[PDB]
């Protein structure tokens, strides 16, 4: 079953956690079929740029991590916001 | 109605290509800037006349006004898709804190509202109706009256925080709902105006709104005989992140230098009034035949003279000044001009060039420090690339099958077109661990492999 | 033109800028 | 090769054959690689001196024109703010040159008119050519070596 994984791979996202049972533990599952054609777009990896600026010059308690997220929310936002704008 | 349509469909195409709009100015500001260095005054109109000189070709015609508003058309455009792509965002990102806040704190509610710059301004919106218009949550009202309505005057909590009507309304949403039909283009002043307000003050607060503001009205005023359009090279040729950094070095250190060039203007202060005080018969600028011109006569005249020679002479005040050779007081000069010499030009100055200089001394290390992060540390588990050098390619690996910090943005995608039905035992335990917003989760100091160390490599 | 500045004038406008300056940090 | 052979003609091409050689030496090269090794960086920096003088430059050929006047003997017909490129070629020829600001070849700024204005117009370009910028220049280049 070569051919099934090559195909995948496109689809197949990873994580790791760490809660609930004091030992991280690996998480599968499928992204979409468009969302991650159109993360790769200039309007928003430029941000991104910027964005791991900021993470690093400015480090303290785990609010590092917590505007992360934060980013993230604010993220989609432009990306939902994008989809209502092109034809 | 029918053109409404159209019309929207047609901001979309301004905002398809922003950038590309804007890189218009550019070059459009070059040609219109650099034609203008042929210009010839006169005293004779084609009172003076700003006479303008053209060469042997047909162009520079008065299409330099059609020239003019072309440039300004150009910066027109994108005020609208600024206004239709940049700022659905802005108001977001206040919004957001806002309810977050609410969520966690009651500053407006338990102690007291913040000496409150952009925070006084946000108490408009809490009787605005319409608060959660851009925000996900629509219903941030319930859950902050749950924590505190009752611990406090419940009635008080449901009238500063709006709710109109809402304390006995809240049931009344319970038995049906009916589908009003829209009504638009009909009744569209009926919204909340004082929450438009709101809005507005958001937009002239943006840092990035009004500067390609600021830059139309020059574009606007530039039309009058003048030569304003070279004022619109200024402000945009700095966009080169290599150009910024040499620009905002002045600013970075704005705050020490001021109280150090101030102790400049003193210490010529005290030489100013010793020479005029003593010194004053060796001045003498001596024009012809006469000397009324004597800078130690005024008490402001000296002051104003020193620097405008003394710290531009690049020598001392003992360039422009008489010979000292005379017999009376020939030893007391050199005592003053040496002095001079020691304690402006050789010190005063060289600190006030080394803190600029000093400034690429910290902007540009923190070029550098970005790049040796992604080398060493993967920002996501506490832990560097010594480990994963172990084996090759292993911090080279870990980007890819580990935590890549994009994948996340994907997992969290997932969870919204997913029912709470359908979540695995897992998936459904960070959904709720991630609505009380802490962040355990995440790795810190651990991927996979540490705790799985010694059991199998 | 412009307006014509006299020696008071710019004298009073430079010395209130001092005395802020030393004013936000005294 | 091709400057040997070039330098039979009675001329003095002969010199060139001492530069391209004598970098030869390791800690010569050094020196010589120091301005190319940061070619990226000036390229865009001095492009910024241009522009600088370019606002001095139209400022005072709009308003300071008639303080210039070199002054040949009894007559001014020679005065470099008439022209929009002459005002801009004789900032760059003398004013960055003369180590101590434009304050050195101009007129006496003494006179009734305008007499706050001038120093404001001349101090302002002592800081921001001479002292801050002609300073980066030097710093970067020297730096190559650090
Ligand atoms: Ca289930």
């Amino acid at each position: 079953a070569e051919s099934i994984l090559e195909y995948f791979r496109p689809y197949l996202g990873r994580i790791e956690i760490m809660g609930a049972s004091r030992r991280i533990e690996r998480i599968y599952f499928e992204i979409s079929e468009t969302n991650r054609a159109q993360w790769e777009m200039p309007q928003v990896k430029e941000s991104k740029r910027q964005f791991i600026f900021d993470v690093v010059n400015e480090g303290g308690e785990a609010e590092k991590m917590e505007l992360f997220v934060s980013f993230c929310e604010d993220t989609i936002f432009e990306m939902q916001i994008a989809a209502q704008i092109s034809e | 109605g029918e053109l409404e349509v159209q019309r929207v469909k047609f901001l979309n195409y301004l905002s398809r290509n922003f950038y590309t709009l804007r890189f218009l100015a550019l070059f459009l500001a070059f040609a219109i800037n650099f034609i203008l260095l042929f210009y010839k005054v006169s005293d004779s109109p084609p009172n003076m006349v700003y006479y303008f000189l053209e060469e042997s070709t047909g162009y520079m015609e008065p299409a330099l006004w059609c020239l003019s508003l072309l440039h300004t058309l150009v910066a027109f455009l994108c005020i609208i898709g600024y206004n239709c792509l940049k700022v659905p965002l802005v108001i977001f990102k206040r919004e957001k804190e806002l309810a977050r806040k609410l969520e966690f704190d009651g500053l407006y509610i338990t102690e007291q509202p913040g000496d409150d710059v952009k925070g006084q301004w946000d108490r408009l919106v809490l009787n605005t109706p319409s608060f959660p218009s851009n925000y996900w949550d629509k219903f941030v009202k319930r859950k902050v009256l749950d924590k505190h309505g009752d611990i406090f005057g419940r009635e008080r909590i449901a009238e500063l925080l709006g709710m109109d009507l809402a304390s006995l309304e809240i049931t009344a949403h319970n038995e049906r709902k009916p589908d009003p039909p829209p009504g638009l283009l009909t009744w569209l002043m009926s919204i909340d105006v004082k929450y438009q307000i709101w809005k507005f003050g958001v937009i002239f607060t943006d840092n990035s709104f009004l500067y390609l503001g600021w830059y139309m009205v020059m574009s606007l005023l530039g039309h009058y005989n003048n030569f304003f359009f070279a004022a619109h090279l200024l402000d945009i040729a700095m966009g080169v992140k290599t150009l910024r950094t040499i620009l905002s070095s002045v600013t970075h250190n704005g705050k020490q230098l001021v109280m150090t060039v101030g102790l400049l203007a003193v210490v010529v202060y005290l030489y100013t009034v010793v020479a005029f005080n003593f010194f004053r018969k060796f001045y003498n600028k001596s024009e012809d035949e006469d000397e009324p011109d004597m800078k130690c006569d005024d008490m402001m005249t000296c002051y104003l003279f020193h620097m405008y020679v003394g710290v531009r002479a690049g020598g001392g005040i003992g360039d422009e000044i008489e010979d000292p050779a005379g017999d009376e007081y020939e030893l007391y000069r050199v005592v003053f001009d040496i002095t001079f010499f020691f304690f402006v030009i050789v010190i005063l100055l060289a600190i006030i060039q080394g803190l600029i200089i000093d400034a690429f001394g910290e902007l540009r290390d923190q070029q550098e420090q970005v790049k040796e992060d992604m080398e060493t540390k993967c920002f996501i588990c506490g832990i560097g690339s010594d480990y994963f050098d172990t084996t090759p390619h292993g911090f080279e690996t870990h980007t890819l099958e580990e935590h890549n910090l994009a994948n996340y943005m994907f997992f969290l995608m997932y969870l919204i077109n997913k029912d709470e039905t359908e979540h695995t035992g897992q998936e459904s335990y960070v959904w709720k661990m991630y609505q009380e917003r802490c962040w355990d989760f995440f790795p810190a100091g651990d991927c996979f492999r540490k705790q799985y160390e010694d059991q199998l490599s | 033109r412009l307006r014509r500045l006299t020696a008071r004038e710019a004298a009073t406008a430079l010395a209130a800028l001092l005395w802020a300056v030393v004013a936000r940090a005294g």
